[PDB]
Order: C-alpha cells, then structure tokens, then sequence
C-alpha cells in the first residue's frame, strides 16, 4: 500500500513542478539587467564592541535602532549601546551554551535559549531596576536555534526537535506547534506584518507558515544543503536563504519558486547569517571565510566585502532604519559597519 | 530538491551477484562523498561502505572488504555497488547516503532518525 | 503507524500547497524592482549618507 | 544638554561596573576547564557520569581535581544528528569520547569508529583534542577469552594483526585479550594519526565503567593539551 | 700609582682600535633590526601574547643600548678623545652617564631574560597557574616595571653609594669594580650589583633547565602514540641561549668579585684592565645573541632556508 502513497506523492510533486515552471515566464536576472549596478561601497567599522569572553553566537537589533543584544556561549547576554558602545545590561545565563537571542519590539523583554532546550525570558525594565528571569519555556525537546518576538506576549521559537513553537509568554505554554520539517530548524524570520514566518530545517528546503492558522502555507526546495540563515525582504513578499552550499537563494511567496541565486566559484564555505537592508537592494550574507559579502539583490554581483573579523561569522543584523549593520563573529567582538 | 533513486535489488540465491544502482539528482554529485548503508530486518542502520568525491579513497566494513565493490560516475551522477558474493545475513534494505555538506569528509548520515539526504532504499533478500 | 502517518501528512500538505495562488515571476520581479528603486534613497547603506547625519562619527 | 551628559555619565558608570563583572568573570572562566562527554547509546558513559558526580537537553557535572575546576557537559536527550550542535563545543578543553570495545557484533564498534572519524575530521573540531576511553574492557576480555565472537569475522585485518612491541600488557592478562585491545586501539590510531598534526591529539586510555582513576586520566590529558597550547605561543 | 691609569687621561691610548666594538655594534644592530622587522610584519597582519610582548621589550631594550652606547665609543676613537673630553660642552658628563646607561641596560636585559624564563617555566610546568594568574597584563607591565627598577638601582651612584670610573681604552666608563683601601662605600655598590647579577643568572638557568625537563617529558609523550616547531628544537634553542648567557654574564661577575675581595695584593694592572675589558666584551654578546635565538631562529621565513 505504501507504493500507492509513494506514487501519489511523486505525481503531486511533478504537478507542482510543472505548475512552477509554467509560471516561470521570465527570470529576475534578465529583467534586472537594465537596473543600474550599485558598483562598490567601501563600508568601514565605525564602532568596535569589546567585552565578550566566548564566541558570540546570536544577535538581534532592536526597533529603537539604539540598543542591541548579543549572546555568547560563556553564559552571557550583553546589551550594548550602538552610539556610545556602553554596555547597558549583562545578564548571566543559566545555560552557558546559548545559541539564540531576541530583542522585543518594545524592549521590555528579551528571550534567549540554547542546548538547555529552555527559552528563558528576561525583563529589562523591572520596577526594581534589575534584570530577572520572567518565564521559562521548557516544552521543547531540542536545542533552541533561533527566536523572535511577535509582541510583548507572543514569541516564536525554533528548536532542534524539527518543529517550531509559538508561545504565549503570559501563560508560558505552547500556543501553537508547527510540524512538518524533516531536520532541525536553524533560523527564524518574522514578516513585517508578523502574520507569516519562514525557516530552514537542514533539509535544503524552507517552509512559510502562518502564525494564526498554524500550518505550512508554502514550501520551497531550491537549496541543496542545510539552511542556516533566513530573512524576510523588507516588503514581506520575498526572503533570502543561506545554506552550507556556499550559495544564497531568493524565494518569493507569490512565485513559489527560486527567483535568483548569489554565489561565486571561489566562495565554497558555508553560510551562517543573511539579512536585507531597509530597501532590500543589498543582501549581506555572513560566510565562514571570516568575512561578510554584500551582494546586489538585483545584479547578483558582489557589491562589497567586510573582512574585519578574524574568526567565523555567526550573526549579522541590519537596523530597521538601515544606518549601520552589526556583524558578530566567534572572535568575541561585534563590529558595526557603516 | 535532493533526490536519490535506488534500484537493482531483488531475490538471489547464496553465492549470487547483484549490481545496485543509485541515480542522484538535485545537486552536484561530484562535490559530495557517497556512502552505502543497510538496515537489516529488525535491526538498525549499518554502514556498508563509502567512496570519496574523486573516487580514489574507498572504504568498506570488515564484513564487506574483498566482497563488494563501490564505484561512482560523475559524468552521469550515478553510484554503483557490485555485490560479488552474497549470503543470507546480507538481506536488508540498502540506502545511499550523501555527505551533509560539500567539500567535507565528516559524515553524519548514520543517524537513526529520518535523514533528510537519503533515498527510499532498495530491498535485497538472499535465501537458499 | 508512524511510517504511514508521515506519508499521509506529507501528501496532505502537498495537496494543500499545490492549490495555492501562484503568481508569475515577471510581475514579482517588476514589483521587487519597483520596491528597490522606490526606497533606494531611503537606504543609508545603498547611498552615501552625509557625515553629519551619521550618528557613528 | 546637561541631562544628556548626566545620562552619559550614569551609563559610563554602569559600563564600568559591567566591565568589572566581566573581569571578575574572565577570571573564573579561564580558570575552569570545559569538557564534552560523548559516546554511543550502549556505552557506559552514564556509569562514568554517575561515578564522577558521587529533562534538560544538556547536563553539567562540576568536579575539582588538584584544585582545578572541570565542567563536563553531557548532550543527552538530544537527537542523534550531531553535525550542527557539535560545532558549539569547538573551544572545549577536550572531548571525552567513550566507546564500548565489547559492543562489536549490528556492529556498534563500526558506528563508533565512523563517529570518531567524523569528529576528528570536522572542520570546527580540528583544534579540539579527543580523549578516547575504550570502556568495557572486562566484557571484551570475557568475550575474546571464552567465546566464539571471532574478531576476524568482523575485522579481516585482525587475522594479520600482531601485538606491537611497545605494548604494556597488564600482569596476568591473557595475550589474546591484549592483542584484541591493542587492535581496537590501532583501529582509532590509524584514523587519528592520518588527519592530525600540531592541531589536535588523541589520548587512548583502556578504562572500565567502575574505574575512578579515569578522572585523574582526564586531568593528566588536560595538562598535556594545555601545555601543548602553550608551546604554540612560542611561534612568531 | 692610580690603578685606573686612564682615569684622568685626556687622549685615547694607543694599541687598540674600534674594529672590535664596531663589529659588535654592527652585528647587534642588524640582529635587532631584523627582529623588529619580523615583529612589525607579525603585528601588521598572528595575535599578541605574553611571550611576544616580552621578546619585543627585550629587543627594544637591546637596540636602545647598542645605539645609546656604541656611537659614543666610536666617536671617542674618531676624534681621539676620552669621554671626559669627547664633548667639551660637558664637564664631567658622558662619562658617568655612559656607565649609568650601560649598567641600566645590562640589568634590564638580565631581568627581562629572567622574566621570560620564569614565564616559560610556569607555562610549561604549571599550565593551570599560567592560565589563572598571567594574561597579557602581566606581559605589558613587566617590561616598564623592570626598566623602572633598573633605573632606580643604577641611579644609586648619584646618591653617595657607588662610583663610575674610566678604563684603559678611555672610550668607556663603568662601575668602580676596584678601590685602594676598600672604601666600603664604593665596593658595596659593586658587590650588590654583582650579587644581583649572579642571582638573576642562576634563576634564569634554573628556569631554563626546568623548561627543558618539562619539554623532554612532552617530547616523549608526543613520541609514543601522539613545518611547525617541535619541542626538541626549543630544547636546543633554550640550551644554547642559557650557555651563551652564562658564558657572557659570568666574566663580569667574576671580575667584580675579584676586584672586591681578592686583589688586596695588587697584580699587574695591565692584565687586570685587559680582563675587565674582555669581560664586558663577552657580556655585550647577549644583546647580539638574543634577537637570533628568540625570533630569527623561530621565524618560519628563516627556517625555510635553515
Ligand atoms: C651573528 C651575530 C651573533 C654576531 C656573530 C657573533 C660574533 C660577532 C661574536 C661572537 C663571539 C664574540 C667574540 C667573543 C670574544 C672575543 C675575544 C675578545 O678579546 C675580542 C672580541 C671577541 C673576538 C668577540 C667579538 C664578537 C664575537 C666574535
Ligand atoms: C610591547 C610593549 C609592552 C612596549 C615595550 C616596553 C616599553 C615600555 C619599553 C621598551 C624599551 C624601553 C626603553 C628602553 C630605553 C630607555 C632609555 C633609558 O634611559 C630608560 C628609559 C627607556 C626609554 C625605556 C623605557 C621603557 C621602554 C620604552
Ligand atoms: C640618537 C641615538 C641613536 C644615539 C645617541 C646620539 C649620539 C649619536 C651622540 C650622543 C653623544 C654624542 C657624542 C658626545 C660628544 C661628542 C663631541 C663631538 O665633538 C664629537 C662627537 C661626540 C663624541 C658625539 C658623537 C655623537 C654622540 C655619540
Ligand atoms: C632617567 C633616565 C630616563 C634618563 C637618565 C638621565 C641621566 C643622563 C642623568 C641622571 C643623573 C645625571 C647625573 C647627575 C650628576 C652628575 C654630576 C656632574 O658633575 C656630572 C654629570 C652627572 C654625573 C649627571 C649626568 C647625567 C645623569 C646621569
Ligand atoms: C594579573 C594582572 C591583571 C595584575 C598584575 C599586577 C601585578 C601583580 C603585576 C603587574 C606588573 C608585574 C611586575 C612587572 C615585572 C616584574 C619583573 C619580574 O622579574 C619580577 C616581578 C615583576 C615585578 C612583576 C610582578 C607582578 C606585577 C607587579
Ligand atoms: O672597545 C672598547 O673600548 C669597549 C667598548 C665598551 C663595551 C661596548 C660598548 C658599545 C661598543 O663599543 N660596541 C657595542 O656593541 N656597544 C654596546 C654594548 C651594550 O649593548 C652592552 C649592554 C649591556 C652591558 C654591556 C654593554
């Protein structure tokens, strides 16, 4: 009987592929060939942040574009001031091997987790003035890879259990569970409207899920290796994914197929982080070659290179306003380029 | 999407010979190290053999050395496993596994849980 | 049960995803280009932001 | 803007306090030695953890040896796909890899060998030393002494293997048990010595689940590792 | 008759030249220049370390002393005039300051060598202590503190404890290693300096021996089962460094002790002056040997051909 299901899945995949090919009347590269190239931009590090002991693994810019949060595997979550570089808070994490961090839009709460399979929340604006654990989400059966805040009460988290979870911080329970991924989920990305989110699960494929409906609304299978980075396009209709194959791939939610690919022959190492600028014209992807490549979102060419880090790049974040971009690496130093 | 289609397996008597063939698609077959593993009835995944990208470095398990021959053809993205002499204990479902990342030699495809880069496998049975 | 339940869920999700409102790639590319050229000047990274306006001096 | 300058001074004082905290902590961390305990499911690693300690995805065991703090981390309750999270332990002092030598037939020894090879060849682990604990030597001895579990049936090369000259057999141990032990050791030695030099080293130690001296061994190994990392400083 | 015949002589005596000092200056200058060039190439691109900063400080100290000292001695011969008259603008300077700088640089080089040996010994024999208590902090304040201590110790002759006198060649001045009665006030400073030098030399030798002993066990442990530099070559480098440092530092100490205690029966002033000059001739070789042993022989660029 399993042969019937196998044949049904095969013919459904063939039909979906034929449909995607039928909608491929043109290609983004041939239409963008008329766009003026960005050329070259010599971005330099304007601020250097020092104080982290172990390799930094996660980072997330705040909506205020002033304070930033960085997590190191020494059990430390540091809040830095972008303008003055002064550390605001230094939360000691109960779990040393932290792998994710999220700065709430309002800045009242910050989430972080890791191999402990527990997502701890910390309130930065307690009446006492100190930072204390607010909630503990210990329902996951795997390491927390990435997390992002939808609001002051709802939070999406990705765990090594191959399933994402939307939690209500107030009750501390799984409000919704997203299942379907084959491998371990690595990164998360919240759309501008906070209604849909995408993520890769080490299966060379990404899945767009709806926060309210709680189901895999769409799926993409453009990549060829494990996906480690993902970020929504500023418009919310597309997103770029980075994989260990040393190539970034753009996918549109409406096209249901890959739009373009950014890669180069000399670039053979894996990818760790990817993000878009305010306008989305520049795609900044962090590579294991100790530098970050800024590609043109339309010309598919290397518009810039940030080779200021001496160790692997772990996280990369662009402010909502797009003034500067913070690139963290395993060297325990955060560099803000502008 | 990554796709691996195994075929060539079937019934055989003790001492026979088979030639399993795995057709790959959805990636650069030459940039990844290939492996043959097997799962016996009522048993866990068992690594059989491995062949590197260029096909120079080859390795087999102790119970397979000098009995099976692994090979690859990057000109068509295909893997081959010639079993010269089989025995009853060789009955199993054979799977073809790919390296997790390219340009690497550290494999983690012996995972018991569902591996995202393995084919459906081919059932081979040996009986007198 | 699990071996067949996984395939059942996969087929169900594939059916649900096959009937989506897929859009042409030309229109998506045009929309992306329009969005890029619209906020081009509003991107401090794409265009050279003045030194005075830059808080990172 | 006097208020702005006052806020800046307050933030500077807070940053100085945080720098002191990060300093009193740079001090506690570099003095503590982190270790990653790994091994097959059928291995006696649980017994070793129990002896050393006498829902969470990671368990921590803190123990002091010669006034030196060692934090051993077990990655239990985690999926067997280790290719991703293992990279998190690149800076650990050592990886205590416990393999059951008596678990050879499926053939779990082959799976342990493949896992050790993958760990030794992993890009981000090329600078991390691996302490190989060939645990359950009593079971291997009992199986090879009075038993029909012929090793050549699962390792044809064993038919041509002979006890090396540098072998230090235990007084009273049967020559066959020592031969099997040193063969299982060379099985890992061939893998560890072919893709490593001046980056990481393997420390094979014949141990048992109930042996307490294992702790000491780790300590010793740690010293070696550290010393060797110190020798690297003398290279301009 | 005055023991230091050239104590008040205005002209440089005959029978010697500057070739001896000239070669010792040129070789040391080239060595220090190559060392600093390699250090700059490393800093522009490796990463800083305690040993790196210590070696940099040692090389900087040596270069400032081949340079503050040698040009004066060369000009002395060039104009055929002793230090007391080589600069008529001065009256009694460049004679007492010359020996001041010489002793300061010697003591600082000895202290920095001892500090490096102790750091290596603590790192190789007590890894936990090194990882707990060192840092590049100690590696940054060690050299300034050593220089300050050397200055404070060598400034004593300007306080009624110790004196500087000129020797037969007339182109250089040093501590009054010999007095006629035994003015304890003068001999005390010489004896203290000699004792400090001997203690530092012995400590450095012991630290190097301990480092080599630790490396031999490490060598065997690397031998059994488990381009880069090995440990059996660091052993030879440390042994050569120790041997040369001892053979260059023992002569001056021996001469000081001899002038302090065993010369009550005066002996052939000519031979004594010759031996006093020779002692420093060998002592100056430490600054020429350190740059090659600590950097050049360790730099990969040199080992490719060597
Ligand atoms: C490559 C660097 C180290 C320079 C080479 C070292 C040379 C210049 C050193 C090593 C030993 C030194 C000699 C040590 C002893 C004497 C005897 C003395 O009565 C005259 C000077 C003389 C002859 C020294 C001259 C300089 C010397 C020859
Ligand atoms: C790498 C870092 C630690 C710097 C190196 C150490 C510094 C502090 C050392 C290197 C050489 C030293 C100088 C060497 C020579 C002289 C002239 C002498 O009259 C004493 C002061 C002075 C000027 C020394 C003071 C300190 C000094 C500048
Ligand atoms: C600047 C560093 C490198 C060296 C220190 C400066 C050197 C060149 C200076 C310091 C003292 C100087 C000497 C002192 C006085 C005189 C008097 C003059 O009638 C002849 C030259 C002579 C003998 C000078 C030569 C140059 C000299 C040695
Ligand atoms: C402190 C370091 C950095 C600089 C060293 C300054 C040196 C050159 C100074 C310090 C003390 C000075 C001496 C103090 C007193 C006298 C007595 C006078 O009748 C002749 C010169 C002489 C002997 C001075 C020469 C220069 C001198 C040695
Ligand atoms: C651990 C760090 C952060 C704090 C170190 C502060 C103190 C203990 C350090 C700073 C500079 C150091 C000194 C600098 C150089 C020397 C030369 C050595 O031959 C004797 C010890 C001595 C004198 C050091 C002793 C310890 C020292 C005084
Ligand atoms: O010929 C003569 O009159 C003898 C010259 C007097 C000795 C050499 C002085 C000078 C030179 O002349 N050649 C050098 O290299 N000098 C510099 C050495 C100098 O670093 C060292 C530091 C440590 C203690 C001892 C001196």
């Amino acid at each position: 009987e399993l042969d019937q299901l196998r044949q049904e899945a095969e013919q459904l995949k063939n039909q979906i592929r034929d449909a995607r090919k039928a909608c491929a009347d043109a290609t983004l590269s041939q239409i963008t060939n008329n766009i003026d190239p960005v050329g070259r931009i010599q971005m330099r590090t304007r601020r250097t942040l020092r104080g982290h002991l172990a390799k930094i693994y996660a980072m997330h810019w705040g909506t205020d574009s002033r304070l930033l949060v960085s997590a190191s595997q020494d059990g430390k979550l540091i809040i830095w001031d972008s303008y003055t570089t002064n550390k605001v808070h230094a939360i000691p994490l109960r779990s040393s091997w932290v792998m994710t961090c999220a700065y709430a839009p309002s800045g009242n709460y910050v989430a972080c987790g890791g191999l402990d399979n527990i997502c701890s929340i910390y309130n930065l604006k307690t009446r006492e003035g100190n930072v204390r654990v607010s909630r503990e989400l210990a329902g996951h059966t795997g390491y927390l890879s990435c997390c992002r805040f939808l609001d002051d009460n709802q939070i999406v988290t990705s765990s090594g259990d191959t399933t994402c979870a939307l939690w209500d911080i107030e009750t501390g329970q799984q409000t919704t569970t997203f299942t379907g991924h084959t491998g371990d989920v690595m990164s998360l990305s919240l759309a501008p409207d906070t209604r849909l989110f995408v993520s890769g699960a080490c299966d060379a494929s990404a899945k767009l899920w709806d926060v309210r409906e709680g189901m895999c609304r769409q799926t993409f299978t453009g990549h060829e290796s494990d996906i480690n980075a993902i970020c929504f396009f500023p418009n919310g209709n597309a997103f770029a994914t980075g994989s260990d194959d040393a190539t970034c791939r753009l996918f549109d939610l409406r096209a249901d197929q890959e739009l373009m690919t950014y890669s180069h022959d000399n670039i053979i190492c894996g990818i760790t982080s990817v993000s878009f600028s305010k306008s989305g014209r520049l795609l900044l992807a962090g590579y294991d070659d100790f530098n970050c490549n800024v590609w043109d979102a339309l010309k598919a060419d290397r518009a810039g290179v940030l080779a200021g880090h001496d160790n692997r790049v772990s996280c990369l974040g662009v402010t909502d306003d797009g003034m500067a971009v913070a690139t963290g690496s395993w060297d325990s130093f955060l560099k803000i380029w502008n | 999407q990554v796709q691996l289609q195994e075929s060539g397996g079937g019934l055989v008597q003790p001492g026979g010979s088979l030639r399993l063939s795995c057709a790959a698609s959805g990636f650069t077959f030459s940039n990844y190290k290939m492996n043959w593993v097997r799962q016996a009835p009522g048993k866990g995944l068992e690594w059989v053999s491995d062949i590197s990208q260029s096909g120079a470095s080859i390795s087999y398990t102790g119970s397979v050395k000098g009995r099976f021959t692994i090979s690859r053809d990057n000109a068509k993205n295909t893997l081959y496993l010639q079993m010269n002499s089989l025995k009853p204990e060789d009955t199993a479902v054979y799977y073809c596994a790919r390296c997790p990342a390219p340009f690497t030699r550290d494999c983690f495809d012996v995972t018991s849980t569902t591996y995202a880069y393995r084919g459906q496998g081919t059932q081979v049975t040996v009986s007198s | 049960t699990a071996s067949i339940a996984q395939a059942r869920k996969l087929v169900e999700q594939l059916k649900m995803e096959a009937n989506i409102d897929r859009i042409k790639v030309s229109k998506a590319a045009a929309d992306l280009m329009a969005y890029c050229e619209a906020h081009a000047k509003e991107d401090p990274l794409l265009t050279p932001v003045p030194a005075s306006e830059n808080p990172f001096r | 803007t006097e208020d702005q300058r006052n806020e800046e001074k307050a933030q500077r004082e807070a940053n100085k306090k945080i720098e002191k905290q990060l300093q009193k902590d740079k001090q506690v961390y570099r003095a503590t030695h982190r270790l990653l305990l790994l091994g097959a499911g059928e291995s006696g690693k649980n017994t070793i953890v129990k002896q050393m300690r006498i829902t969470s995805g990671i368990f921590e065991t803190k123990f002091q040896v010669d006034k030196v703090n060692f934090h051993m981390f077990d990655v239990g309750a985690q999926r067997d796909e280790r290719r991703k999270w293992i990279q998190c332990f690149n800076d650990v002092t050592a990886i205590i890899f416990v393999v059951a030598s008596s678990s050879y037939n499926t053939n779990r020894l082959q799976a342990a060998l493949k896992l050790f090879d993958s760990i030794w060849n992993n890009k981000w682990l090329r600078d991390t030393s691996v302490i190989l604990f060939l645990n359950k030597q009593d079971l291997l001895a009992e199986k090879v002494l009075a038993g029909k579990s012929k090793i050549e049936d699962y390792f044809p090369e064993f038919a041509r293997y002979t006890t090396p000259e540098d072998a230090t057999p235990e007084p009273g141990e049967d020559p066959r048990v020592t031969r099997a032990k040193y063969f299982i050791r060379d099985e890992f030695l061939r893998i560890s010595t072919a893709s490593g030099d001046g980056r990481h080293y393997c420390y094979p130690h014949f141990t048992c689940s109930v042996d307490t001296e294992n702790i000491r061994r780790v300590f010793n190994d740690c010293r070696d590792i550290i010393q060797r990392m110190h020798l690297r400083q003398y290279e301009l | 008759s005055p023991f230091y015949r050239c104590q008040n002589t205005t002209s440089v005596e005959k029978g010697n030249s500057a070739v001896m000092g000239g070669v010792l200056f040129s070789t040391g200058l080239l060595g220090n220049l190559l060392a600093l060039g390699l250090l700059a190439r490393s800093g522009l691109g490796p990463l800083p370390s305690v040993f790196y900063m210590l070696v940099c400080g040692l090389t900087v100290t040596d270069l400032l002393g081949k340079c503050l000292l040698s040009p004066v001695v060369l000009a002395a011969y060039a104009q055929n005039r002793s230090l007391r008259v080589l600069a008529p603008a001065l009256d009694n300077s460049l004679c007492q300051a010359f020996a001041f700088f010489m002793s300061f640089f010697g003591l600082s080089s000895t202290l920095q060598l001892l500090a490096m040996a102790l750091e290596c010994w603590l790192s190789l024999g007590h890894p936990f202590f090194y990882r707990r208590h060192i840092t590049l902090r100690l590696g940054a304040l060690v050299a300034p503190v050593v220089s300050a201590f050397s200055l404070a110790f060598c400034a004593l002759p300007f306080m009624g404890f110790g004196k500087f006198v000129q020797y037969c060649p007339g182109t250089w001045c040093f501590i009054q290693m010999v007095h006629e009665e035994g003015s304890l006030s003068v001999l005390g400073y010489s004896v203290l300096y000699s004792s400090l030098m001997a203690l530092l030399v012995l400590a450095t030798v012991l630290c190097n021996l301990g480092a080599m002993r630790n490396l031999y066990a490490m060598h065997r442990r690397l031998q059994r089962h488990p381009q880069p530099l090995e440990e059996l070559d660091h052993l030879l480098l440390l042994a050569l460094m120790t041997v040369l440092f001892t053979m260059c530092s023992l002569p001056v100490i021996y001469r000081a002790y001899y002038g302090a205690f065993k010369d009550v029966k005066e002996k052939n002033r000519t031979s004594e002056e010759a031996e006093d000059l020779r002692a420093l001739r060998f002592l100056s070789v430490i600054s020429i040997v350190d740059p090659w042993i600590f950097i050049i022989f360790r730099s990969p660029v040199f080992r490719i051909f060597f």
